[PDB]
């Protein structure tokens, strides 16, 4: 299990745009609870917790902190077992 | 803003024989007379955004000091939270 805090930053010019696309973005990742980790698909982040500190730094910090999480599999490739055989006694 | 300042100082003291800017007046300017000083504009924060600091330096004509507090409560009660228009910038 893969825990990663990625925090985000919206820079702009209008203060009211940044918190027009926070909004957008807090609202579309909660929906869509998940991310497309690539266009393949076969894999996928589920959200976990999306914050937002509004007081934040706009350019150190970052205003919107977003936790994800993912689960892969040992990807364990070993021989197979093709040939059988077996012998008696008594 | 230095016009704004200067203008409300003006109309609302008396006493007040000017307000110039820095480094305006000369030695026969008639005292007691008030300058305002421009300072930086510094960033604090989303709540506060860009803040400017200002300075009115009064003098006076070294009769004694407490006329420069009695002016210095007059500049205080004139400019403290009260909204002041700029009509050349007119903002």
């Amino acid at each position: 299990e893969i825990t990663k805090t990625m925090k985000c930053h919206v820079v702009s010019k209008n203060k009211d745009e940044i918190v027009k696309l926070l909004e957008t973005l807090e609202t579309s990742l909660i929906i869509d609870k998940r991310v497309r980790l690539r266009e393949d698909k076969n894999m996928y982040l589920t959200l976990v917790s999306v914050v937002e500190d509004r007081e934040s730094d706009m350019f150190t910090t970052g205003q919107l902190t977003a936790v994800f999480k993912m689960i892969g599999k040992i990807k364990r490739e070993g021989p197979t077992m093709d040939k059988i055989y077996g012998n008696g006694n008594l | 803003m230095r016009a704004g300042i200067r203008k409300a100082l003006i109309d609302n003291i008396k006493e007040l024989k000017g307000c110039y800017e820095p480094n305006v007046p000369n030695k026969d300017t008639k005292k007691p007379y008030m300058v305002v000083v421009q300072g930086q504009d510094n960033d604090h924060g989303e709540t506060i955004g860009f803040e400017r600091s200002i300075e009115v330096w009064i003098y006076e004509g070294r009769t004694t000091f407490k006329k420069l507090d009695k002016l210095t409560k007059q500049v205080v009660e004139v400019l403290d939270m009260n909204t002041i228009v700029d009509e050349s910038e007119n903002e």
